[PDB]
């Protein structure tokens, strides 16, 4: 209910994307005092998303490929069609990345947006109050609160554009399969998951050689729609 | 009895669906102890990781910040425990671990939360790491290793609940147990002393609230500590004084099995 953004909402060619989104709070008691230093905002979180995005995006997609190949590969065994595949794979994948990178990316986001503004702040007003260095660290606090959504939305949704294509390559082997088979004058089915479904598998829930059923799909489908820290998607 | 299992079938063919999952989840967490099968249905069904991986997954931006509720937390707890008979099951075990299932449920163990749903949340999560080290694996072992598990482990049994310190530290002395894992640990004097430290403090814990299972466990993991020279050189200078002196004497006339380990410790640390 509480995510702001929707996936196009934000524009992540560049970190301009970030600018007409970042809220400043006006009752800031470091902005009363200097309503200047709301200029050092932009920047601050501008640093912040460039220093995270690549280390958090490759760490997510390491994550999430080994997962997403497995159960997708093992899903779609007896899936002749290889666009069926590819098409789950993509949508679970760019899922559990965006996930895996709203889990990376938040915390270090919130300490690093703060540090970033404490260390304009100090520097704009060389002056140093033990009241204004408790004005300066509230607002920082403040204003990484604030913009961490944001800013996390920015590296998820980097993310999720790069997980694709990195999902076909890991599967460009299991779309071989199918296309050699297919060649041969043959389906492709694995002879382990044909032999175990038929022999072990009660009728209800066994995979169905050929093609997988419409409604079965609804989990795929679900990645699709509902991606973690975005709006659903609407019609010694 | 035959309906029974169409119920089941049923149950896991709903689980695809969002519109059906969240109560063919409960039906299921409720019936894992009376069907052994169970595993390898959930497994080798069609979608179905994949819903129970989508309900952790959904969880995620409820935890930073943390404003995960009961209702949320009774839901992918479901999951998780349709996880934990998927990750003990000796023909889906390997499958659950290759899939790196694990991986997705360690930012719940990462929360610090300590409101209720929170606390459930990261013992349930623990509970399906528990299964999988039951299993006595070495491939188990060698996975937790190549992860952040023991440093997860002991935030859990430095600030954790009671229940969830023990089921924590019966991790740690899984890991501790293998022979890999006592190395790993062992490697450095601060992997070492890091993991002494918490011990430590835990044992102070004890002392003034008492647990016999927590106990226990901390015990183990001490007496295992001692089997590498290092280790054992270490804890000659710093073994806490309430292990040495008659603290637990009271707590421990019933408890056998943990007395013999005690003194076994104690015995390691002379030579
Ligand atoms: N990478 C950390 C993880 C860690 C923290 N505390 C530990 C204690 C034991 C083993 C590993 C750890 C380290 O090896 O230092």
């Amino acid at each position: 209910m509480l995510e702001q953004y929707s996936y196009h909402d934000i524009n992540v060619y560049s970190l301009a994307g970030l600018a007409p989104h970042i809220t400043l709070n006006p009752t800031i008691p470091l902005f009363q005092a200097h309503p200047q230093l709301k200029q050092c905002v932009r920047q601050a979180i501008e640093r912040a998303v460039q220093e995270l995005v690549h280390p958090v995006v490759d760490r997510s997609i390491k994550i999430a490929m080994t997962t997403c190949e497995q159960i997708v590969r093992k899903d779609f065994a007896l899936d002749s069609e290889e666009s069926r595949m590819r098409i789950a794979a993509h949508h679970m994948m760019r899922n559990l990345t965006a996930g895996m990178a709203m889990i990376t990316c938040r915390e270090p986001l919130l300490m690093s947006i703060s540090t970033n503004l404490k260390n304009s702040f100090a520097s704009a007003l060389r002056t140093a109050s033990p009241q204004q260095r408790e004005m300066m660290d509230q607002a920082a606090a403040q204003l990484a609160q604030d913009n961490c959504e944001l800013a996390c939305c920015f590296i998820q949704k980097t993310a999720v554009e790069k997980a694709g294509p990195e999902m076909d390559k890991r599967l460009a082997t299991e779309f071989e399969l199918r296309k050699h088979a297919r060649q041969e004058g043959r389906r492709y089915c694995d002879p382990v998951v044909l032999t175990y479904q038929a022999e072990r598998m009660p009728e209800q829930i066994r995979l169905k050689v050929g093609g997988v059923d419409p409604k079965q799909l609804a989990v795929y489908e679900e990645f699709a729609r509902n991606v973690p820290g975005f709006l659903p998607t609407n019609d010694w | 009895h035959m309906l029974e299992r169409e119920k089941i079938y049923q149950w896991i063919n709903e689980l695809s669906s969002p519109e059906t999952r969240e109560n063919a989840l409960l039906e299921l967490s409720k019936k894992r102890e009376s069907v052994p099968d169970l595993a390898p249905m959930l497994w080798h069904s069609f979608g179905t990781i994949a819903a129970l991986l989508q309900e952790i997954v959904n969880i995620y931006p409820s935890i930073n910040p943390p404003t995960l509720t009961a209702h949320q937390s009774n839901r992918v707890c479901n999951a998780l425990a349709l996880l934990q008979c998927v990750a003990s099951h000796p023909e889906t075990r390997s499958a659950f671990l290759a899939a790196h299932i694990p991986l997705f449920l360690y930012p719940f163990l990462h929360t610090v939360s300590k409101t209720r749903p929170f606390e459930y949340l990261r013992l349930t999560s623990l509970g399906v790491i528990g299964a999988l080290v039951k299993t006595d694996e070495q491939e188990v072992i060698n996975f937790l290793l190549t992860t952040e598990i023991i440093p997860l482990c002991l935030r859990i049994m430095e600030s954790g609940s009671e229940l969830s310190k023990t089921v924590a530290t019966f991790i740690l002395q899984k890991i501790l147990l293998d022979d890999t894992g006592l190395a790993y640990i062992c490697q450095t004097y601060e992997r070492f002393s890091h993991v002494a430290m918490i011990l430590g403090k835990m044992v102070l814990q004890l002392s003034k609230e008492p647990s016999a299972r927590l106990l226990k466990h901390v015990v183990r993991c001490y007496l295992r500590l001692s089997d590498n020279p290092r280790a054992r050189e270490a804890l000659r200078q710093c073994l806490p004084d309430q292990l040495k002196d008659t603290t637990f004497a009271q707590v421990l006339k019933d408890d056998t099995t943990t007395k013999r380990w005690l003194a076994q410790l104690v015995k390691n640390l002379q030579e």
